[PDB]
């Protein structure tokens, strides 16, 4: 939006990286510094979620790309998802293969 | 966890918090640029104290980190940029004081208007009229009145004024750790850290003299060029041994020598090389000229702007009903957007233009991928630098005769090549010895060198011995000459005008080798040169997060500022300059004057 | 092969020699402490012999490194503990002179009798009746005689020798590259071989005088709080701006204060928490007493102890039958062997005791898998901090009525709480400015900033300032007050005393945060703490194989010794005294005196 879309966030800090396939919703101020802080804001005490605001006046390298990810497994499962197969007609007085 | 790790993840949290912030201020001062009104100058206004603030609190935040136990170079530099306090040192007295001598000398430069004995309602400010008389006026007396008057209304009402600025300026940079005010500016060169490339405050100072040594012979010559041809419009008032007067230099300060090639062309019976009829024949427009600009980029291997670049900008000042600012500026607002606000004519100075404008673009884009504390060039010489050799390469006769400017029938003789040499030594070397006495002065003020009872008798020595110009009447020590100019009385550096123009003949003399010319060094041209742009981009690309000689050897492959190139630029009006400098004495007597 | 393959050779045959031949001087040691008999004296002195003979022979050989072609900081910090030549440097006449002064010294001061005017037959010692008439007597003039007539003759005695045991130490330090012999002691701090954790010796005076700045504050107050205490106890000879005599501290030497609790108590109407009865109610015993503190270790995160522990070690004592050193020791005899000797008694004094020994149990246990000449602490100061940390943890009100000590029916109030931080403060904080100024003395004086014809007027000058004590009656330059210290004249270090009092809040202060504490520091208790546990015994396991600096960081985080955790400490404490200490002048006047 003209205005900012700042509805997208993102963390930026973290104690360690994420598994694979991995969320986490944690909220929790990250200890930068030696102390936790109790659960402030403040010097060596930062946020781990930041904001975005997308604008249209942004560059190609900072528009937003809605990104989709399809993950694939075979579990040795009966498969029972299946795209489709084929549609023909149907020939009468003629042998055909079937 | 360590300090280093402390130090990148507050500098992770800056970077984000800068970059959203700066893009704020950059599109509300495009709004108020593109549309003066009210309501963008609101937007400007609350945006300017939003970022002011945010880089206030965000710096006495990084004062808590000693910077002592960091050994990673790129944490350093940022930090560096950062943490440095400014005038937040000084008292509360002092700093209110002090903005408040910067906020009247604006003000007084701007709205000031001298009056004129010959009627009391026919006053001029200081652009409009008073500046064409200096240029286009040959009258004797009604110059040199003009010249006398602007300094005795401006000088004497500011030199209160700078005698109070000197010693606040002092106090504050020495809070800093430093030597002077003078050495604040000089702080900007200085490379510490990485041994191999160091450079210190005190080595730019005997870098411009030792360099300015190889300058004088080619101004002694020009000089006395000028002077030679002045005599006969000028009669009865020059010496032929003696000095030049400063209301004859064709400006108000005598920066610049453009004025006077109406007066010494060598060769006055061929016009200048000009495609300004050239474009309307062919019905070209502002679109037409960055498009052909364009192609010039991406032929020496630079990418294409981006799509907001041709949608955002505007390049064609819609008239009377949207107010805008008819200077060429380069806006980067950042986050990959890039505008160009410029009222692009069908003009010869607007194609060049247009190429300087464009040329910034590519340089900022090109450290896009640097850090906002690091997103920016080499040194204060370094962006401008890249913006001029564009247009010198795209003012070749060559250049605009493959575009479609320049007949094919149309062959370069030797006096068109010596009226171009010439008028650009009146605007590239003719403001080397301005330049180098005033940064020279200053820096003596600023660390004490001349005691506050010789600021006018320093300044005419000075200007008598490096430049050669007399002063036209005697001056009493309450009138002020330096105040008298924009980067002077507004606190701007004006050095960065004397490294660019040598950096400007360094960066054309490091792509003719890669483009394999064969002829003199005014006559090259990068287009179509892929070697030359891929070793240019490599050190573009770099910007701020590496020292400023290291980049210079990327493409030039000199660890140290040199005036090499700069000679072999005007070889060939050297030469000439010497066969015709010999009916008189060379050089300039400072015992004469004109009273 | 190289240097480097030889020294690890050397090593690994010496580590196994060390630690067989060590451990049979240490069983033959606590054979000797369990049971003083003829048989067992016999025993520790041909091992003791032994033992030294061969440190001796081993450090000789290792002589033949240079020490300088090695990388290793392992190899090297090994080979610094052994290379070490010592007292071996000087001459055979010197080497035997100053071990006769050190042999009498401890002669006279252990066998040091003054006889009294009142009766010919009516002398005491140091221990038995000297010290219980400077600590339970309240006349003036008992204790005044009592303070003057020890110095008088153990003073006297032993200035002659003082005077040839400093010349005698500094050539001995000076001729083993060292500037003094108060700088052999500060080399124990010494880091180097490491960059970014290197700690200098003579940062080390620096260090404890800008901590030194810090504890004045609270030390004021609670010098005039004591001394507006003691002037009802002892009327017409405190003077309300004056400074306090010597005599009236509690001890002879004034090192701890415990003694004048009975006297400067805040609130007498409540006695103090005390668990002594409450044991005998439950019929507890010195098995118990283990039990329970084993208990809380292992809750923290430490492992259990030995097989061995509960079966040889005898923590009671059998009676008149098997003579016993009733001093509470920890013994670590090696290769798993891990004892504690105390005759452990039904008190609440015997309870924190118990769990002082068993801390430092823990401790020797976490540094097992290290070699033999890295098989101690950080520094002279880190293994009595974690010893001390545990009892105070153990003290809190919370944690004795968790393991049934105190009735539930019992809530802790502000009056208990200021009887508790004062009664601490008179031993832990209230021995800091003695400790302050009595090494600050002796490093002069090994240095020869001090002059010998000045030993006594700087040590009663820097008395006056820094702790406040005036001297009661005149002295005469023969006489020697430090040389009436147990720990001065046998040739022990004092510092070591308070870097453990600044690290031990230190520790404090970085376990409460792990565990989540709510309140004061007085009030945190590290039981059931399995973080605190796992990140403190991550210190306790690197011992002495890494530098002090890198292992305060892994508990505390500081590169450098703090003394704000002290200050937090007492906080409810200093806001306390500064409400009560307004109603005279705080402070004290070096210029007055009593006579
Ligand atoms: C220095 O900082 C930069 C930017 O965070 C990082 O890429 C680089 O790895 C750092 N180098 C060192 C030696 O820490
Ligand atoms: C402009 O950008 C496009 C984007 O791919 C590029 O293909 C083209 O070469 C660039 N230059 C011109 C003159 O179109
Ligand atoms: C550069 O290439 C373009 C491509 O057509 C050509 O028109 C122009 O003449 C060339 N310029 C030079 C100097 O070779
Ligand atoms: C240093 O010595 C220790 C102890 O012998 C050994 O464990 C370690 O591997 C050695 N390191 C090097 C680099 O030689
Ligand atoms: C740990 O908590 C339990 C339950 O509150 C308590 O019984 C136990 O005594 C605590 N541990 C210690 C060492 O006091
Ligand atoms: C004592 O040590 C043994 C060793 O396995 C352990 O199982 C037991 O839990 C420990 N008991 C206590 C009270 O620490
Ligand atoms: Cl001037
Ligand atoms: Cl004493
Ligand atoms: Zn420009
Ligand atoms: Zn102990």
């Amino acid at each position: 939006k003209v205005g900012g879309n700042y509805n997208y966030l993102y963390r930026l800090f973290r104690k360690s990286n994420l598994k694979p396939f991995e969320r986490d919703i944690s909220t929790e101020i990250y200890q930068a510094g030696n102390k936790p802080c109790n659960g402030v804001a403040g010097f060596n005490c930062y946020f781990p979620l930041r904001s975005y605001g997308f604008r249209p006046t942004y560059g190609v390298g900072h528009q937003p790309y809605r990104v989709v990810v399809l993950s694939f497994e075979l579990l040795h499962a009966p498969a029972t998802v299946c795209g489709p197969k084929k549609s023909t007609n149907l020939v009468k007085n003629k042998c055909v293969n079937f | 966890s360590t300090i280093e790790e402390q130090a990148k993840t507050f500098l992770d949290k800056f970077n984000h918090e800068a970059e959203d912030l700066f893009y704020q201020s950059s599109l509300a001062s495009w709004n108020y640029n593109t549309n003066i009104t009210e309501e963008n100058v609101q937007n400007m206004n609350n945006a300017g104290d939003k970022w002011s603030a945010f880089l206030k609190e965000q710096s006495t935040l990084a004062q808590m980190y000693p910077l002592q136990e960091i050994q990673n170079l790129t944490v350093k530099l940022q930090l560096q940029a950062l943490q440095q306090n400014g005038s937040s040192v000084l008292s509360e007295d002092k700093s209110k004081r002090l903005n408040t001598i910067l906020n009247t000398m604006s003000t007084i430069y701007s709205t000031g208007k001298v009056c004129n004995p010959d009627n009391p309602q026919e006053c001029l400010l200081l652009e409009p009229g008073l500046n064409e008389i200096m240029a286009n006026s040959l009258d004797y007396n009604e110059r040199l009145w003009a010249w006398e008057s602007w300094r005795s209304e401006v000088g004497k009402q500011l030199r209160p004024l700078y005698e109070e600025y000197v010693v606040l300026k002092n106090e504050m940079a020495r809070a800093n750790h430093y030597e002077d005010y003078g050495d604040y500016w000089r702080g900007d060169y200085e490379v510490n850290g990485v041994d191999g490339y160091d450079y210190s405050r005190g080595q730019l100072i005997e870098d411009v003299e030792h360099t300015f040594e190889e300058i004088k012979p080619l101004y002694e010559h020009l000089h006395a060029y000028v002077r030679a041809k002045l005599m006969n419009a000028y009669p009865s008032y020059i010496s032929p041994i003696g000095c030049l007067p400063a209301h004859l230099l064709g400006d108000m300060w005598g920066r610049f020598w453009t004025n006077l090639y109406s007066l010494t062309v060598p060769f006055g019976q061929k016009p200048n090389i000009d495609v300004t009829d050239a474009m309307v024949d062919q019905a070209w427009d502002a679109q037409r000229i960055f498009k052909e600009a364009e192609k010039f980029f991406v032929s020496v291997g630079l990418p294409n702007m981006t799509q907001g670049f041709w949608e955002n900008s505007m390049l064609t000042d819609p008239g009377n009903v949207q107010k805008a600012v008819c200077h060429p500026t380069a806006w980067d607002l950042g986050k990959g957007d890039f505008r160009i606000l410029m009222c692009t004519k069908v003009t010869m100075d607007d194609f060049l233009t247009a190429h300087h404008e464009m040329g910034h673009i590519q340089y900022d884009m090109a450290y896009a991928a640097q850090p906002f504390l690091l997103r920016n060039g080499a040194n204060e010489g370094f962006h401008e630098a890249v913006g001029e050799i564009m247009s010198l390469s795209a003012a070749t006769p060559k250049h605009l005769k493959s575009i479609g400017l320049l007949s094919p029938d149309f062959q370069e003789d030797n006096e068109t090549e010596i009226n171009f040499l010439l008028k650009q030594a009146l605007t590239i070397v003719g403001t080397l010895p301005f330049t180098y006495m005033l940064e020279k002065w200053r820096w003596m003020v600023f660390k004490g060198e001349i005691p506050k009872d010789q600021w006018m008798k320093k300044w005419w020595e000075m200007k008598r011995e490096i430049v050669g110009v007399v002063e036209p009447v005697p001056h009493d020590e309450t009138y002020c000459d330096p105040a008298s100019l924009f980067h002077v009385s507004n606190d701007y550096s004006f050095i960065r005008y004397y490294t660019r123009t040598l950096y400007q003949f360094q960066f054309q003399e490091a792509l003719c080798q890669a483009a394999k010319h064969e002829g003199p060094l005014h006559k090259c041209d990068i287009s179509n040169s892929t070697e030359a742009g891929q070793k240019l981009f490599n050190m573009l690309r770099l910007g701020k997060s590496e020292p400023w000689t290291l980049a210079l050897e990327n493409v030039v492959g000199a660890k140290n500022m040199n005036v090499r190139p700069l000679l072999n630029y005007f070889e060939p009006l050297f030469t000439w300059l010497k066969d015709q400098n010999k009916n008189s004495f060379v050089g300039w007597s400072t015992d004469w004057s004109p009273y």
